[PDB]
RNA sequence: UAGCUGGUUCUCCCCGAAAUGACUUUAGGGUCAGCCUCAGGCGCUGACUGGGGCCUGUAGAGCACUGAUAGGGCUAGGGGGCCCACCAGCCUACCAAACCCUGUCAAACUCCGAAGGGUCCCAGGUGGAGCCUGGGAGUGAGGGCGCGAGCGAUAACGUCCGCGUCCGAGCGCGGGAACAACCGAGACCGCCAGCUAAGGCCCCCAAGUCUGGGCUAAGUGGUAAAGGAUGUGGCGCCGCGAAGACAGCCAGGAGGUUGGCUUAGAAGCAGCCAUCCUUUAAAGAGUGCGUAAUAGCUCACUGGUCGAGUGGCGCCGCGCCGAAAAUGA
RNA sequence: AGAGCGCAAGGGUAGAAGGGGGCCUGACUGCGAGGCCUGCAAGCCGAGCAGGGGCGAAAGCCGGGCCUAGUGAACCGGUGGU
RNA sequence: UCCCCCGUGCCCAUAGCGGCGUGGAACCACCCGUUCCCAUUCCGAACACGGAAGUGAAACGCGCCAGCGCCGAUGGUACUGGGCGGGCGACCGCCUGGGAGAGUAGGUCGGUGCGGGGG
C-alpha cells in the first residue's frame, strides 16, 4: 500500500531526523541510491504492513515505485525508529518472513498450560506474485508437553519454505502457579 | 536467583558503565516487556523479588522469561577492618544493565495483567523502567 | 576500631618485562646484525636476506631496506631488499 | 606427500625440478626469481630409450652436458618421493655435482 | 597559491603540548598578532591544529 | 658523633629546575640517569606539522574457539518400564552428553576491530629549537583539576597509576561575594590614553530598568531522589455527537436462576470454573456497597428531557508535594 | 591443528618443534661485525672467519634444548694445570 | 603465435567442500612381476626396482550447478582525534574531521606466470 517517498542526497543524517523526516535506502541487484520520508505517516503505515505486507512509495520523480521494507536499524538507546532499508520489488525469487495465524484454542491450552510459541513469522522463498497474506494455520489440538514444526503448516502453493523446516514453529508449556513459591524452600 | 557455577576467575572488576547496551532491545519472546532506563546493576535479590512480584500478582500465570543474567561478583570487604590487605570477597551476584535493555517478558495474560505485573515487579527494581508491547522492531535474530 | 581478622593474599607478581615487538619497521636501513623483530612466537617468519635465531628473531643479513609481507596460508613475513 | 618443502631444505639458491611417471622421466631446470625454469630432458618424452633407468641416466647426462652448454655450475635438486636410489645420472655426472 | 594570515585570539596559557609547540612553530609569541604566512598544507595542518586559539584568513 | 632540628647578613641584570627512573641495613638519607645552568665545538637538524609506508589488538562489537547463560526443539542417555533373551522390542508435564533453533555475558575469551598512537623516508621549521665535549648544581614528602583504568561502597578534600594541565616557583592581575591550583590571563618601569577576555550591565558596583517573542506563580530562581497529583501551557494520537453525544435530570434497571461446584449456608455478589440462551429500546450470569445466607442501594446499558462540544490515551517546558537539626536570619 | 609440544602461563607449532630409526657427540676452541635492552653493572640476538670435525650423495645445518623461570658481583680459599 | 596434458611457480579460501558429467590416439594414473638395488617396528600397502593384453574404476584433469564454506557494497548508528557545554552524582548533549561490528542487496566453484611432450 501507499506511502510517499523522497530522493535523498548528500545531506547530514542527524538533521533530516531532527527536522521532520526519517531517512532511508533502497537496493535491488543494481539499483541503489539514497531515500527518505516523513515520520508520523511512515510510522502509521509501518505499524500495519512493515516487513509483513507490501509497500508502495510514490516518489517525486514521476512514478510510484513499490518496495518492501527490510531491516529496521534504530538508536537502541531510548530505542525507537531511525533509518530503515527498503527492497525494490520485482518478480524474481525472494525469501521473506510471513506473519502466521495460530487459529483455534487447543487441549494443552484450556487444560492450563499456555502456548509458548517460537515464531510469529516464517522465512520462506516466493515469487512476488504470490502474496501469502498470512498462513492462517491450525493449532487445533496442541497438548501440554507437545510440539509441532516442519512442513506441518499448510503452505500456499508456490510459496515455498526456507528453514529446515524442522525449525519448531511453536509449543505449549506449563504455567507458573504459586506452587512455584513452594519451590523456594 | 541465578549465577554461573564456579568458573575462571572469581573476583573481577566492576568498572564504569557506558550506555550502548550492546544489544537486547525488542520483544521477540513473550508479548509484553519490561525494559530499563537507568544504567545500573540488577540485583539477584531484586531479580528474584520482581520475578516473584509478577508471579505473585497473577496466580496460575503464563510464562515469564528472563533475558538478562546476574553473573558479576560483589567485591565486598568486611567491617571496620582497616584498608589494603586482599581485594574483598566475591559476594552479591548481580549484572550490568544499560538502559534500552529488555530484562523480562510476560506472555499469555490479560492486558491489565501484564501491565500491573511488569508495573509492580519493575517498581520493585533498583531503578525505574518503561513497559513496551511488541512490534516496531520485528526482524532481528 | 576492632582490628580482628583480615584475609591476606598470595597473588601480586609480574615480570621485569623485556621490550618485545617490531624493532625495525619498513623503509629502514640495516647494516646487518640489526634485529628487526623481538617476538615470543613466530608472528613474523623470516624474509628474504633476513635470518632467525634461538629466540624467534628476525634480524638483518645485509645492507638494505626492511620490507613487510603477508601470506595468509603461510604466515606473516619481514624481509630486507638488497639495495646494491 | 613429501611436500615438507624439501624444496625449502634445498631453497638455499637455484633449483632443478625433476619428477617421474610410470614410464617417462621429466628432468627440468627451474630458476626462481620470477619463476623462470630453463633446461630440459626427458627419458621417454625426448623420444628416447624405453628402459626408465639407463635412459634417465643418459637423459640427465644429456641434460647434464646441456647445463654446461648454456652456462651452468651448481644448483639444487628438486625431488619429492626419492628413497634416494640415485637414478645414477643422479645428475652426479650432471656437471652440477649432483652426487 | 594565495597567502594565509592568522590572528592570535585566545591565550596559549593552558593548553596541551602539541598546541603550544604549534604556536611556537608559527612565529607566534603573544596575543593579537597579524601573521602573514604563505600557503603550505604543512602550515595549514598547523592551522587546523591551532584552529580556535586563533582566527584565520587567506589574504592574497 | 647527630642521614635530625634550628639559624645562615649587601644591590641590580639573565636563564631557570624537580617532587621521577632504577640501587642499598633505603623509605625524613647518598650515587646514578632525566630535568636547570654557563663556556667552547655543530649548523636546519628540533619542537610542531603535511605526504607516503608500517607496527598495534583497546573503545566497540561478535560468538567462530574459552567459559558463563536463559527458553524450546531434537535426542546419546540417564529414574524408568511394557514385558522376550544365542538378543529383543516398544514406551513419560522426570532429569539430562552433544547438536540445532531462541536471546545474551567477558580484564586475564577473540572471526572482526576503528578514532588514536608509535615510528622509518619526501618537505616545510630560525627557534633561550635540537645536537657534542665540559665544570657547578639543585632535585628525588608533592598537590590540584579533566577524561582514562585499579583500590574503596561506581563513599572520603580517601587512595594508586596512566595522558594532560595549572598551584608548586604565578598567595602578582580581573572574574567566581569571600576563595593555592575553577574562567580569563604569562605582571621591565611611567601615563588622570583606547580596545577587548572571562564574567557582567536595577543597586551595593562601573555600564541596557535596551529592543522582540515563548514560559513559571512557588521565593520556584536562591541547591536532593525514587515516588505520588484534576498544577500550568503548547504538541501528537484515539472512539463518542445535531440521525443529539458529555455531565447532570425522568424511567427502564428483566427470565430460566437460588448458574455447576465448593460451601454449615456462597443465591451477580469470601473463593473455583464461569466462557447459556430467551422476552427486550435496553437489564450483565455483574461496578462497588449491603446480608446469617437472603433483602436492598447503586451501577453498567438503552431510550425521555436537555441542546454543544466530550471522554480519554502518550510526549514535551516550567513548577507542587516528596523534604526534620542543633548561636541570628 | 582443537593432541602431543618435559614442569605455570602466554605466544607459537604438522609446509613440525611433534613421533620412528640410523649415525654421532658443534652440551667445540680461538674470536666476533652489527644489534635488542639499558642509571651502572648484568642479561639477551647472530651471520661471518680460521681450526678441526658429526651428519647427508648432495644442497646444507650443527658454537645444545619450541620460546620466555631452573638463579649468585666481589672479596676468601680449594682444584688440575703453564 | 594458438586449442590439450604434464613437471612447476604466484595471489591467498570469490581457489575449499559436495551431487552431476567427464578425457586418455601422446601425456597421466591404476595396473603386469616381487627374481636383481631397496625397504614395511607385519603386509611390495608406502617409498623401491625390472614390465604388458587391459583399464580411465579410483587418483587425477576439465565443465555445470551455490547446497555447505568464502568475500561482501550502500546507508545509517557505535566508538572516537581535537574543540565547548549540562547534572551532587551515577551520566548526558552541541561542533568538526575520522569512521567500524553485526547484518541487507549482490557476488563466488578460481586468477595467473613458466618449460617441455601433442594438432
Amino acid at each position: 500500500y501507499r506511502l510517499k517517498a523522497y530522493y535523498r542526497e548528500g545531506e547530514k543524517p542527524s538533521a533530516l531526523r531532527r527536522a521532520g523526516k526519517l531517512p532511508g535506502v533502497m537496493y535491488n541487484r543494481h539499483l541503489n541510491r539514497k531515500v527518505y520520508v516523513d515520520l508520523v505517516e511512515f510510522d502509521k503505515v509501518f505499524r500495519q504492513a512493515s516487513i509483513h505486507h507490501v509497500i508502495v512509495l510514490e516518489l517525486p520523480d514521476g512514478q510510484s515505485l513499490p518496495t518492501l521494507v527490510r531491516q529496521v536499524n534504530l538508536d537502541k538507546r531510548r530505542r525507537r525508529p531511525e533509518h530503515v532499508d527498503f527492497f525494490v520489488l520485482s518478480d524474481e525469487p525472494v525469501e521473506m518472513y510471513v506473519p502466521l495465524r495460530f487459529v483455534g484454542t487447543p487441549a494443552g491450552v484450556r487444560a492450563g498450560g499456555v502456548l509458548q510459541e517460537i515464531h510469529r513469522d516464517i522465512l520462506v522463498k516466493v515469487s512476488p506474485r504470490n502474496i501469502p497474506e498470512f498462513i492462517e494455520v491450525d493449532v487445533s489440538g496442541l497438548e501440554i508437553g507437545d510440539s509441532l514444526h516442519a512442513s506441518d503448516l499448510k503452505l500456499p502453493p508456490g510459496v515455498e519454505l526456507a528453514v529446515s523446516p524442522e525449525e519448531t514453529i511453536a509449543a505449549v508449556v506449563p504455567p507458573e502457579d504459586v506452587e512455584k513459591l513452594a519451590e523456594e524452600a | 536467583m541465578l549465577m554461573p557455577r564456579r568458573m575462571k576467575y572469581r573476583k573481577q572488576q566492576r568498572g564504569r558503565l557506558k550506555g550502548a547496551t550492546k544489544g537486547g532491545d525488542y520483544v521477540a519472546f513473550g508479548d509484553y516487556g519490561l525494559v530499563a532506563l537507568e544504567p545500573a546493576w540488577i540485583t539477584a535479590q531484586q531479580i528474584e523479588a520482581a520475578r516473584v512480584a509478577m508471579v505473585r500478582h497473577f496466580r496460575r500465570g503464563g510464562k515469564i522469561f528472563i533475558r538478562i543474567f546476574p553473573d558479576k561478583p560483589y567485591t565486598k570487604k568486611p567491617l571496620e577492618v582497616r584498608m589494603g590487605k586482599g581485594k574483598g570477597n566475591v559476594e552479591g551476584y548481580v549484572a550490568v544493565v544499560k538502559p534500552g535493555r529488555v530484562m523480562f517478558e510476560v506472555a499469555g495474560v490479560t492486558e491489565e495483567q501484564a501491565m500491573e505485573a511488569l508495573r509492580i515487579a519493575g517498581h520493585k527494581l533498583p531503578i525505574k523502567t518503561k513497559i513496551v508491547r511488541r512490534d516496531a522492531y520485528d526482524e532481528a535474530q | 576500631a576492632h582490628k580482628k581478622g583480615l584475609g591476606s593474599t598470595r597473588n601480586g607478581r609480574d615480570s621485569q618485562a623485556k621490550r618485545l615487538g617490531v624493532k625495525r619497521y619498513e623503509g629502514q636501513v640495516v647494516r646487518a646484525g640489526n634485529i628487526l623483530v623481538r617476538q615470543r612466537g613466530t608472528r613474523f617468519k623470516p624474509g628474504k636476506n633476513v635470518g632467525m635465531g634461538r629466540d624467534f628473531t628476525l634480524f638483518a643479513l645485509v645492507d638494505g631496506v626492511v620490507e613487510f609481507q603477508d601470506r595468509g596460508r603461510l604466515g606473516r613475513y619481514v624481509h630486507v631488499r638488497p639495495l646494491a | 606427500k613429501f611436500r615438507v618443502r624439501n624444496r625449502i631444505k634445498r631453497t638455499g639458491r637455484l633449483r632443478l625440478s625433476v619428477f617421474r611417471s610410470l614410464k617417462h622421466i621429466y628432468a627440468q631446470i627451474i630458476d626462481d626469481e620470477k619463476g623462470v625454469t630453463l633446461v630440459s630432458a626427458s627419458s621417454l618424452a625426448l623420444k628416447l630409450k624405453g628402459n626408465k633407468t639407463e635412459v634417465a641416466r643418459q637423459v640427465g647426462r644429456a641434460l647434464a652436458e646441456k647445463a654446461l652448454a648454456l652456462g651452468i655450475k651448481q644448483v639444487a635438486f628438486d625431488r619429492g618421493p626419492y628413497k634416494y636410489h640415485g637414478r645414477v645420472k643422479a645428475l652426479a655426472e650432471g656437471a652440477r655435482e649432483g652426487g | 597559491m594565495p597567502r594565509l594570515k592568522v590572528k592570535l585570539v585566545k591565550s596559549p596559557i593552558g593548553y596541551p603540548k602539541d598546541q603550544k609547540a604549534a604556536l611556537k612553530a608559527l612565529g607566534l609569541r603573544r596575543l593579537q598578532q597579524e601573521r602573514v604566512l604563505e600557503d603550505t598544507p604543512a602550515i595549514r595542518g598547523n592551522v587546523e591544529k591551532v584552529a580556535h586559539l586563533v582566527r584565520v584568513e587567506v589574504v592574497e
